[PDB]
Formats: structure tokens, sequence, C-alpha cells
RNA sequence: ACCGAACCGACUAAUGUUGAAAAAUUAGCGGAUGACUUGUGGCUGGGGGUGAAAGGCCAAUCAAACCGGGAGAUAGCUGGU
RNA sequence: AAAGCGGGUGAAAAGCCCGCUCGCCGGAAGACCAAGGGUUCCUGUCCAACGUUAAUCGGGGCAGGGUGAGUCGACCCCUAAGGCGAGGCCGAAAGGCGUAGUCGAUGGGAAACAGGUUAAUAUUCCUGUACUUGGUGUUACUGCGAAGGGGGGACGGAGAAGGCUAUGUUGGCCGGGCGACGGUUGUCCCGGUUUAAGCGUGUAGGCUGGUUUUCCAGGCAAAUCCGGAAAAUCAAGGCUGAGGCGUGAUGACGAGGCACUACGGUGCUGAAGCAACAAAUGCCCUGCUUCCAGGAAAAGCCUCUAAGCAUCAGGUAACAUCAAAUCGUACCCCAAACCGACACAGGUGGUCAGGUAGAGAAUACCAAGGCGCUUGAGAGAACUCGGGUGAAGGAACUAGGCAAAAUGGUGCCGUAACUUCGGGAGAAGGCACGCUGAUAUGUAGGUGAGGUCCCUCGCGGAUGGAGCUGAAAUCAGUCGAAGAUACCAGCUGGCUGCAACUGUUUAUUAAAAACACAGCACUGUGCAAACACGAAAGUGGACGUAUACGGUGUGACGCCUGCCCGG
């Protein structure tokens, strides 16, 4: 499936 | 009563094995190998009239088939019942 | 943890089995989609 | 007697219990009782229909005499008895010719009593008498709308129903709501107030005790996301609509009763 | 009601994060006769259910489940040719 | 949770087998099941593949064996929730509901225990001793009969105590020992001291007044049954009931001793086999007391009659005989066999419940019993993880005392503001605590033999204290740095926002001030109720009736809730 770092939502939206 | 058709047909082949060998020459007790729809009254009449023998009681139970593996194809021995019958004193087949 | 295939042959078999599936009238349109396709198993039964 | 509970506890803190010693305290009547299940609010398709509605104690349904109707034969009140069905509180009560039945208690009824049923028996509480026969300006309960069905009106704990007119073939009855309805002067009625008045003057105190009576939670609308109810919604406490209820219909005024069979037997709205 | 095991839960911290585990371990933590918890069985179905209300839950999927079908939807867009 | 060594087998041994140690669990990591799985069970053989290494081993491959029932469970009779549903009501069709019925356990219904045996089954086989239901046939008496009436089955929460038992400890008795190192013929050490269902008696306890007449608008008709009414008469009659005792049992079992062994285990014999005390969460007890939230149904069972049969059938009691079929029974079951893709630190309902200390099912160490977690051997860098201790200082760290450290038990003394008079409160704070002796060769208390007396006569009562068990306290002495010595086991106080409180919530980053709440107000609703699900029939609301039900908002309690109808 998929990792938790890209289903995490503080280090993916790290750059709004 | 019960036929001799199906006396005939319901007795099917003794049994050999340490077990039986040992109900034989300890309880008086020879195990049968039975086809499955016969009853204990039919498996005690056949026994009393065709081995000419008297019967005390009959006990049975049904022995479930084997998973086998035959070349990496599955197959299942077939199951058929067993009778442990029991003889009065004096008998001595 | 608890998962979602906790078995039970009664539940099983008042669920997916033959005679439910004979029951209502769309099982036994599953039934005849299963048959048409081949399958060796009809229902959950066998 | 209405008796205060001492606060030991915070859900004890503010309880106001009845208590009546004179109810009896063994088993109830097993000839008359009978089994209910409980249904949660659901109907035979199985939803919700009526909310907040499942849980409770496990109760037994007691049939008891609404129609009255084993005339002619005076019968001695037993014993008062705790109806878990109903606010009001039932009566054992033996017949003459040795059959028991259950009833309504009125105000005022004991053990050991006198009542009587028919059009001859005499005009004092517990005794069921045709309103034609029945004094006009007398209070009546358990009061029939059509002859020979059964009490439908002032049946729970406290009420009664006051006579005020006799027209014909038809008396007018003054109903608790404060309502005015002409019904047919054949119809029965039985004398009294209910009793049990103080039944208005328990506080549960919790609410377990709001569970133990069978009623779940209440959520609002206000409370709700728009999705589910037509107030729902807001950042914060937002309201900004005309009060309604879950299905759309406004629930502050709205008048509801269409019934244009029995407009002609409902004289006075009760206001 | 109070303290505290079973049992139910999940407040804090560390570990783990290609883990022993697609949500746990360790040390502490809350309820623990009640609006409690649990076993077996039944019922409610997708614009529908259920919801002490978080758009929560409905088989590791939910601002509308899954499966097959209209279906080779459409794509003024990207890639390839 | 942890291994070490000796021997065996083998081509080869850290892992397999046997032995001696060592360690871990022991309200489980032990034993038995239900659910689920399906041969994983036992034996012989093999090591390709599977096993996170090797493998002689395995839950792997191959072959053979193994599951024995009138009494256990299913099946079967009976119903709950609910399902289906002849006719029927309804709906474009499909189909929705539903009466008579008929299914549906998670519940109600008859009966078996102890010992022994197999490599693998046993409440199933064998030995011993029992019990249940039904059919047939003799004997004796006789009004039998339901789809109907009545009783019963038949029922909640909490609490308290009495009587007991399982069970344990000690004593007695029986068998054995006189100790690798000071002492050990003694108040010394080790072990054993078990026995069931059934049958007989009916005790502690619990409930209820019996017995005989006459009459009756009730129990869909009848009734000798139930209910009701009026008399007479008697006072102990009935029902229920743990445990104990006798029998079952001159039997079985029994530490050990004796002999073979294919050293795995077999064959023979076998002493004592009692008492006191402590004691359950188990039994009497589906009891008793109390509370409000007022606590399944039907059949089996007992009983009464209708139609009918009427010296027949049928019923009751004894005896004899026959029958009780069919299916499951191996093995795992807090797990390497079920659900998690794995031989996966997760999950999974019930039953049993030993010793010491302890209030205890916590916890520490142990017993029965089971395991050492399927990679090891070295070395003793940085660094990471889990811990231990730390001079002086003591929050100076940090967003923040996060984390860690500390407090921690029983008895007594004592305890503030505020308060809804309950609380706050374990407020805060302090003192004692080990061991030996004496009071007292073991006290107060508990249990209670022998003996004696009495009797409506035995499982009886009064006296009486043998014996057993046994706190708590005071005084004196003594040891240590320290006596709740380990494990286990509150940090406390002050000001304040919010929500009254217990609870519920975003399974899987949010437990909150949100949701709920008891209480309050408005409003709808007269019953064929409003309202909801449904093209409809129906159903919930409710077998409820305005002191009730639905909707909406506020949220205990105290003081309050002011003006505006223009939109
Ligand atoms: N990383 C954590 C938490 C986590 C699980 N799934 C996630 C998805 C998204 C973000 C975080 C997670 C874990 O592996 O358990
Ligand atoms: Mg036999
Ligand atoms: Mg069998
Ligand atoms: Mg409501
Ligand atoms: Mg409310
Ligand atoms: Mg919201
Ligand atoms: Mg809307
Ligand atoms: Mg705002
Ligand atoms: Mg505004
Ligand atoms: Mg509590
Ligand atoms: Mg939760
Ligand atoms: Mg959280
Ligand atoms: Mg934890
Ligand atoms: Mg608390
Ligand atoms: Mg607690
Ligand atoms: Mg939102
Ligand atoms: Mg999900
Ligand atoms: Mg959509
Ligand atoms: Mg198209
Ligand atoms: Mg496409
Ligand atoms: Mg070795
Ligand atoms: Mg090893
Ligand atoms: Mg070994
Ligand atoms: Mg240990
Ligand atoms: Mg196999
Ligand atoms: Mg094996
Ligand atoms: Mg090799
Ligand atoms: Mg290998
Ligand atoms: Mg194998
Ligand atoms: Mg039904
Ligand atoms: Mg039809
Ligand atoms: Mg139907
Ligand atoms: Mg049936
Ligand atoms: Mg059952
Ligand atoms: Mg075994
Ligand atoms: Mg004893
Ligand atoms: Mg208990
Ligand atoms: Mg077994
Ligand atoms: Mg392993
Ligand atoms: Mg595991
Ligand atoms: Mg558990
Ligand atoms: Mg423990
Ligand atoms: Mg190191
Ligand atoms: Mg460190
Ligand atoms: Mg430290
Ligand atoms: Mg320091
Ligand atoms: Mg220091
Ligand atoms: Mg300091
Ligand atoms: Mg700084
Ligand atoms: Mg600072
Ligand atoms: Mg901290
Ligand atoms: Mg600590
Ligand atoms: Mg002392
Ligand atoms: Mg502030
Ligand atoms: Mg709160
Ligand atoms: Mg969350
Ligand atoms: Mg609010
Ligand atoms: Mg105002």
């Amino acid at each position: 499936t998929s990792k938790w770092f890209n289903i995490d939502n503080k280090i993916v939206d790290h750059r709004p | 009563m019960i036929r001799e058709e199906r006396l005939l047909k319901v007795l099917r082949a003794p049994h050999v094995s340490e077990k039986a060998s040992t109900a034989m020459e300890k309880s008086n007790t020879i195990v049968l190998k039975v086809a499955k729809d016969a009853t204990k009254a039919e498996i005690k009449a056949a026994v009393q009239k065709l081995f000419e023998v008297e019967v005390e009681v009959v006990n049975t139970l049904v022995v479930k088939g084997k998973v086998k593996r035959h070349g990496q194809r599955i197959g299942r021995r077939s199951d058929w019942k067993k009778a442990y019958v029991t003889l009065k004193e004096g008998q001595n087949l | 943890m608890k998962r979602t295939f906790q078995p039970s042959v009664l539940k099983r078999n008042r669920s997916h089995g033959f005679r439910a599936r004979m029951a209502t009238k769309n099982g036994r349109q599953v039934l005849a989609r299963r048959r048409a396709k081949g399958r060796a198993r009809l229902t959950v039964s066998k | 007697a209405v008796v205060k509970c001492k606060p030991t506890s915070p859900g004890r803190r503010h309880v106001v219990k009845v208590v009546n010693p004179e109810l009896h305290k063994g088993k109830p009547f097993a000839p008359l009782l009978e089994k209910n299940s409980k249904s949660g609010g659901r109907n035979n398709n199985g939803r919700i229909t009526t909310r907040h509605i499942g849980g409770g104690h496990k109760q037994a349904y007691r049939i008891v005499d609404f129609k009255r109707n084993k005339d002619g034969i005076p019968a001695v009140v037993e014993r008062l008895e705790y109806d878990p069905n109903r606010s009001a509180n039932i009566a054992l009560v033996l017949y003459k010719d040795g059959e028991r039945r259950y009833i309504l208690a009125p105000k005022g009824l004991k053990a050991g009593d006198q009542i009587q049923s028919g059009v001859d028996a005499a005009i004092k509480p517990g005794n069921t008498l045709p309103m034609r026969n029945i004094p006009v300006g007398s209070t009546v309960h358990n009061v029939e709308m059509k002859p020979g069905k059964g009490g439908q009106l002032a049946r729970s704990a406290g009420t009664y129903v006051q006579i005020v007119a006799r027209d014909g073939a038809y008396v007018t009855l003054r109903l608790r709501s404060g309502e005015m309805r002409k019904v047919e002067a054949d119809c029965r009625a039985t004398l009294g107030e209910v009793g049990n008045a103080e039944h208005m003057l328990r506080v549960l105190g919790k609410a377990g005790a709001a569970r133990w009576r069978g009623v779940r939670p209440t959520v609002r609308g206000t409370a709700m996301n728009p999705v589910d109810h037509p107030h729902g919604g807001g950042e914060g406490r937002n309201f900004g609509k005309h009060p309604v209820t879950p299905w759309g219909v406004q629930t502050k005024g709205k008048k509801t009763r269409s019934n244009k069979r029995t407009d002609k037997f409902i004289v006075r709205r009760r206001s």
C-alpha cells in the first residue's frame, strides 16, 4: 500500500 | 426380520492390527470392517447367523477418510465403519 | 487485534448456504451465474 | 409520600422519590400477568420509527379491566399493586362469585373496599355507570368513547374528566387538556379521580434513572451536522434557522391536527 | 459512593516506524454494582442504516460500502507514438 | 526466562535421546472443554524441499495404526428474539405484511460412579456396584378419556448471617533413616495416612395451618380440580432440605519391598488407613431480609371433566422378558494446529484453584505440572536501547518539573478556609512498629471430647471443661546505620478559567471547555393521536391515553431572565 510518512499530514504539508 | 440379502451385503471384511489381535486374545472380541449404512442390529444378526457364533453386544464407530497426496494431486481416502463384536465366552473363532 | 473474520459454521451456513440461496429469489440467480461459469463449489456448504 | 433523599452522593443529592406503604410487596397475580417484549422503537421493517426508546427494565404486562363489564355483582377491593406499565397503581379486586380482576385504582380507594358496576350501581368512587346515569358536574375517569369499547380517557395518575352538560344522546366532557368533547351518553365512566397524584412530584435525579425507565439520550439538531438535521452546522454555535423537526416541519406553533372525521365531535380546542 | 486486582479502556513518556505488530511493547494511568462488561443467536442496507453527534461506524475501504454491468463514460489535460 | 557437562546414536551433535546440576512460570508459560481447525494424535523409516543456522529432530515427506456409549453431547419433545408462512390483506410485475401452523437455543425436559488397562480411546473397553424410560405378557383392584379448565415448571438487584463440605495444617498410627562437616535414639528426619455413584435414616435450616361437611352469577361447555361463601373440629399435619451416619467395602487403592528388563517399563506382595482445628467466592440458597427500576415462554409432571367407551378398551401396583437406534468422541484449544499472508511479543468464551507471608484471585518464593522462547562463539571501541549509583548546587533545564527522583502500610493523636451540612478529609502534620521473656509453662475470644443428669427417646437438650486453635495489649531485655527493612504500596499545599457531578466521543495523530445528563420552558397531539418506516396493506408510538407521547432549545443547585412585533 502506502508509506506512513506519505499518509502523514505534518510532514506532507511541510511547505504550504 | 432382516433379510439374507441385507446380511450378506453388510458384512465386508475382517480387520487385522495389533489392537484387534489384542482384543481377540483378551476380551473375545472380533473387529470387522463394515459397510457404512449398517446398524448395530444388522451387524449382530449378520455375525450371529453367518459365523454361527453368538453375540453379546456390538460397538460401532466410523473411521474418517485420510487426505493424501499423489504427485502433488490431493485425494481423499474414503470412510468405512468398524465394528467391535463381543462374543459370549465360548465361541472362539 | 480482533480481525474481521471471527468464523462460525452456523452463521456461515445461515448466511451463504444453499438453502438461503434457494430461499431468496436473487440467490437462485447467484446459483445460476455460478453454474453457468462452471464452479466446482457453488455455495459455502462444500 | 414525597420524601427527599439525603445528598450522600452527587446522584442522590437531587432525588425526590414517591414511597407508598399501602402497595403490595409480594409477587403479582400469575393468572393475570403476561409477557411483553421491548421493541426499541423499531417497527416491522426494523427501522427506528420513534427515537430515544430502548433498554430499561424488563416488564410484564398486567391484564387490566378497562371495560368493567361484569355488572350487577359487588366486588371487594383486596389490594393495591404496582403496575410498571403505567403511572397509576392497579388494584386486585375480588368479585363476589370468585373471579379476580385488575382495575385502575381511583383516589381514596383502599384495601377491603366495595365497588360495583352497572346501571343500578351507587354513586361513589370506583363504581362504573353509563354517563346517562352519572349526574352532571361530577368527576369521572376511565371514560369510554364508544359503547362497550373500553376506557380510554383520564387513565394516567391523578387525572379526571368533568361532565359539564348532557344534550339528548350526547354528554359534553371537559378533558385535562382543557378540551370540550361530545361523547355518547351510553359510554361508561368510573367515578373519582385516578390515584397516585404524587407521581407528578418525582425527581429522577440522574441519567441512570432515565435509562432505567427506558429512554435513550436526545441529541440536539443544533449539535448535529448539516447532513443530519436541518439545524446542524456552523462554526461555533450558529443557529439562524426557524425551528423545525428533523424531517423539516416547523415545530414551534405549527398545528398538525387534520381529522375532518372528528371535527364534528370536537366542541372547543384546548386553547 | 471510596481504595484496589480480574475485566473494560486508552491520559503521558521512551522504543519501534523497510516494525515482533498495516496501531503494538514497556513503565506509570482512568472505570471497576453500573448510563457496567461479556458469550451464542436474531434485526436495521447505501442518498440507506445506525449515531450520549466525531461526518463517526457499516468486513485493514466512508462528505455516500463492495461487486458486476452502461463502458472502450468523458478528458480543449499530461505522457508515448 | 540461561545455560554447563558426561554418555548414546550418527558420515557429522550448541540444538536429538538419557542422566546430573542451573534458571523461568506456577489465578499460568499448569489441567479440561465449548467455538474454530481437520489427522496436526501414535509407531517405523527418510533429510531433497519447509524449519530465519546445523539436524540423526519436527506440527515436514512416505507408510501403517488409532477415536468402541441406554447414562456425556448432538439427534428428539418444548418454546424466546426472530424467520418462513396454506388461506388472506396489499402492490405495474418481481414482491410487502401476516392468521392457522411450522422452524428457531444462547434457555426448560429421564438415567453412572470408583478402580484398572493401550504406543495412541475411555463417565465409551474390563472388573464391581447402580440407575432411567418405553413396549410386550401374567397377577390384583379399578371409571378411563383433550386439541379443553386448574396447579406447577416459573425466574430481579443488593445485602447479612448461621449450618456445612471441598480443602489445608497439626497430632496419632504405620513403614523407612541415624547421615560426606561440629551435633543428631529425639519435643529428631522423610513418606503414607485414599475410598465414589447408588440405597437406607432424615438433621441445621426454610415455607405453610391442617381435616370433614353444605352451597355458588366465576375458570368459553362440564367438573369430584381451582377459586369463593358458611359451619364443625384438631392443634401438630404436610412440603422442601445441605451436611452427617450406616451400607456399597472381608472389596478396590496403598509408601515400600522382591524379580526380570527389549533398562523404555512390566510381574508378585503389601502395614497404618484415625482425630482435632482452620475453612471457601462452592452447597443449604430457585432460601431469608430489604429496595424500586417491579424482575421469559411453552412442553415434560400432577390433577378435573366433555365427546366417546362403557363387565371392552384404558388406568394404577408387583413380577418376568425385550428394546434404547443414528451421528460426535483422536489432537490443539490464551495456542507453532483458531483469527492475524509467517512456527508473528496481538486477539480468543467457560471450568479447577495447593504451601508460606499477605486483607487478597495483588505480590515474593515454591508444589503438582510444564518450559529454557530453532542461530551460535568471541571481544568488552564510538554510538543507540533498558537500567544502577553519584561530590557541591537544587528547576539555574525547558515552550512546560516532560522525564526521573520522592510520598507510599496498619493503629492512635490531630486537622483549616469554604459548604448544597453530605463533605473538604487520607486535609495538612506527628508518634509506635523487629526479636526474646513475663503478665499468661498460650491471655481474652473461638471450637469442644469424656463423664453426669433429663426426655414428647435420638442426628436430642442442660452441666462440664479435657484437648486443639488463638489475636491484641502492657512491662522488661536485646541486636543493627536502618524493624511497614525485600516485592507491594497517596507527593502535598495555595490562587484561578471552563464544564455542576458518574459517564460518551473522532476503531488507527484530537478525550476536551465538545456530546449526554437530571432539571427547566415552549409547542404539537383527544386516540383510527401527532409523528416515523412503507406507492399500499400494515407496523412502531403503545397493548400507553394529556401527571401521556413527539419535536425544539437551555443544561444540577442559588439569585435572576430587562425593552422591541418594524423585518
Ligand atoms: N508510524 C506509526 C503510525 C502510523 C500508522 N499508520 C499511519 C499512517 C499515517 C501516519 C502515521 C501512521 C506506525 O507505523 O504505527
Ligand atoms: Mg457396552
Ligand atoms: Mg458411537
Ligand atoms: Mg424524544
Ligand atoms: Mg431533554
Ligand atoms: Mg459538530
Ligand atoms: Mg439540510
Ligand atoms: Mg460565533
Ligand atoms: Mg447572527
Ligand atoms: Mg462506583
Ligand atoms: Mg472507545
Ligand atoms: Mg489519544
Ligand atoms: Mg499499559
Ligand atoms: Mg473515581
Ligand atoms: Mg477504582
Ligand atoms: Mg466538521
Ligand atoms: Mg473499517
Ligand atoms: Mg454521490
Ligand atoms: Mg454509452
Ligand atoms: Mg477510459
Ligand atoms: Mg553433549
Ligand atoms: Mg539452545
Ligand atoms: Mg536434558
Ligand atoms: Mg520462580
Ligand atoms: Mg499431513
Ligand atoms: Mg508427535
Ligand atoms: Mg547435510
Ligand atoms: Mg535447513
Ligand atoms: Mg509428521
Ligand atoms: Mg413465531
Ligand atoms: Mg399465499
Ligand atoms: Mg411474512
Ligand atoms: Mg418445534
Ligand atoms: Mg442448549
Ligand atoms: Mg490422550
Ligand atoms: Mg473436612
Ligand atoms: Mg463474588
Ligand atoms: Mg480427548
Ligand atoms: Mg520460533
Ligand atoms: Mg503467538
Ligand atoms: Mg479474556
Ligand atoms: Mg501473580
Ligand atoms: Mg556495554
Ligand atoms: Mg543510558
Ligand atoms: Mg536511578
Ligand atoms: Mg548530585
Ligand atoms: Mg548528596
Ligand atoms: Mg533543597
Ligand atoms: Mg534558559
Ligand atoms: Mg526558566
Ligand atoms: Mg511526571
Ligand atoms: Mg520510579
Ligand atoms: Mg512482643
Ligand atoms: Mg484567564
Ligand atoms: Mg465534565
Ligand atoms: Mg484517535
Ligand atoms: Mg448547551
Ligand atoms: Mg429575553
